[PDB]
């Protein structure tokens, strides 16, 4: 039944209104771990060492967490900007936390004819070769983007849950297999 | 002309290596500065942002504890230190390579 | 019936023309563009956007043909750079859920192969150098398709590979006044522009070549290497299939291992595994954690000076 195979979360993409208007000059000079050039973007780039993570922080608000290996991490990353957000004088809330995106990889460990599966599969895959050495595979059951490479090695995005993740390599495995 | 002209990328844009000591200086910054890769790149003056940025995403892989090390580190940041002590570096390493 | 769109379709037919390409291509080439024109993204992009489009419907059309057109002799008919090219063609594959077959490799191998000006005797191409025409395609065809089935072709470039190929093909069809010359002599006298990756296919090429030699009592015998081997690539093509199954231990009947050279790169270190951790979101956020994101007074009026 299944291929004794997890694949190992690599990035997660979270999203957090902090509820209040917040001036961007203020956060950028008075963190440490702040980035700002409002004239090529538009957003604080803020960073903390644990959960090892990267945070955009928009003047609405609005915040994006990225980095996390886990929705627990992302979450408490997601929390620690907040609170750090909250220290440099603003009504900070933590509103409407979701995940928004996730990355898996893992190994087959077995090689990969990506001219073959671009054949039987054709309605999922585009294998592109002059432009990138992975067959890109459009799962519709889940909604799952598949970059499989000759290696055997699979990356899998766009997942809003954990289980997306397991059950779009629970169906690729066969049809990598046989 | 062909219809099976090879298709290669074109707008790769390049850095030269970091220097064991302009990665030294690199992480002098991180003390001064933090994580503001503008300021940073501002700092050395034949590095861009993104050099800067790049260099952090790599050092952050590889060599976790320094980039850990050098923001628990805080130190007084001095401009003009940072690039008479930048400008000497990679030219006395430079020397003795 | 939009300006931009007539000037499209007329750049649609025109590229057809140019590329002399078959009359059914020019009006399925125009539906794609019609039907991209149909999508308010592409109704309102850049007109560089709708130049590049032009170039990926004619290519797409040529793809579902098998006429082996490659994204840079387009890119280089319509003065766009890879990068440009492939953001809009992967949008309209996507937008039009297109299912795009391969580049085909027999096809750009002919048309690839008879571009090689090597099949008549010049100032720059003396006579030992000259070949037939139909030789030199057939072997290398036989050369492609054993770095087909040897996973060298997988995930990397085409071109390089027929590139490689064709000149071992005509190495070995004169191997003793042809050994002397390099991979990047002969594409300079047959004024073909050498692909960088081409070197590393020959050497793959010629590694999978020697263990196959070793599958021969006869050849296996005379000790042979990646110079050696040359002449005797005529005798392990004509027995290409069988030697390759002999000479690798993983494969199905429906030392050495068949498998693609990013496979045995052999790393020190394979994966480095994320941590295993479990810990919960909900864990208490202490005011000295955060008091080391924030800068001092005294950081503050030191930062502000350096700006």
């Amino acid at each position: 039944g299944p291929s004794g195979i997890v694949p190992q979360l690599q990035n997660i993409v979270s999203t957090v209104n902090l509820g209040c208007k917040l001036d961007l000059k203020t956060i950028a000079l008075r963190a440490r771990n702040a980035e700002y050039n409002p004239k090529r973007f538009a957003a604080v780039i803020m960073r903390i060492r644990e959960p090892r993570t990267t945070a955009l922080i928009f003047s609405s608000g609005k915040m994006v967490c990225t980095g996390a290996k886990s929705e627990e991490q992302s979450r408490l990353a997601a929390r620690k900007y907040a609170r750090v957000v909250q220290k440099l004088g603003f009504p900070a809330k933590f509103l409407d936390f979701k995940i928004q995106n996730m990355v898996g990889s893992c190994d087959v460990k077995f090689p990969i004819r990506l001219e073959g599966l671009v054949l039987t599969h054709q309605q999922f895959s585009s294998y592109e070769p002059e432009l990138f050495p992975g067959l890109i595979y459009r799962m519709i059951k889940p909604r799952i983007v598949l970059l499989i490479f000759v290696s055997g090695k699979v990356v899998l995005t766009g997942a809003k849950v954990r289980a997306e993740i397991y059950e779009a390599f629970e169906n690729i495995y066969p049809i990598l297999k046989g | 002309g062909s219809t099976t002209t090879y298709s290669s990328f074109r707008k790769n844009y390049y850095s030269k290596p970091w220097s064991n000591k302009e990665t030294d200086m690199f992480f002098l910054a991180i003390s001064m500065v933090g994580t503001d890769f503008s300021m940073i790149g501002q700092l050395f003056p034949h590095r861009a942002r993104i050099e800067i940025k790049n260099k952090f995403k790599r050092e952050e892989k590889t060599n976790g504890w320094r980039i850990d090390k050098a923001f628990q580190e805080k130190r007084p940041f001095d401009f003009d230190f940072f690039a008479h002590l930048l400008q000497k570096v990679l030219a006395e390493e430079e020397k003795r390579k | 019936v939009s300006r931009s769109q007539q000037r499209g379709l007329r750049r649609v037919r025109d590229l057809c023309r140019v590329l002399q390409l078959p009359p059914t291509f020019e009006d399925t080439a125009v539906a794609y563009y019609q039907q991209a024109y149909r999508h308010s993204g592409i109704r309102a992009a850049r007109l560089q956007k709708k130049e590049v489009l032009v170039g990926c419907c004619v290519l797409i059309t040529c793809r579902q043909h098998n006429w082996p057109l490659t994204m840079g002799a387009i890119c280089t008919l319509l003065y766009a750079d890879l990068d440009v090219f492939s953001s809009t063609y992967m949008q309209i594959v996507k937008l039009l859920g297109l299912d795009v077959p391969s580049l085909c490799l027999a096809e750009l191998v002919k048309t690839y192969c008879s571009s090689f000006k090597l099949f008549q005797a010049s100032p720059s191409v003396p006579a030992k150098y000259v070949e037939d025409k139909e030789k030199m395609l057939s072997r290398t065809m036989q050369l492609v398709e054993l770095a087909n089935e040897t996973w060298l072709v997988t995930g990397r470039h085409p071109l390089p590979v027929i590139t490689a190929a064709t000149f071992l093909a005509w190495q070995s069809l004169q191997p003793a006044d042809r050994l002397s010359c390099s991979l990047a002599r002969f594409c300079k006298l047959a004024n073909v522009d050498l692909p960088y990756p081409a070197s590393s296919r020959l050497q793959e090429l010629l590694a999978v070549l020697l263990r196959m030699a070793e599958q021969l009592a006869w050849l296996r015998v005379l000790r042979l290497d990646k110079r050696s081997v040359v002449k005797h690539i005529g005798d392990l093509l004509q027995h290409r299939q069988s030697l390759v199954r002999s000479a690798f231990r993983d494969g199905t009947a429906e030392p050495a291992l068949l498998l693609p050279p990013c496979m045995l790169k052999s790393p020190k270190r394979i994966c480095p595994v994320p941590p295993v951790s479990t810990v919960t979101g909900d864990e208490n956020i202490s005011d000295s954690e955060i008091e080391q994101y924030l800068r001092t007074p005294q950081e503050v009026r030191d930062f502000q000076r350096a700006q």
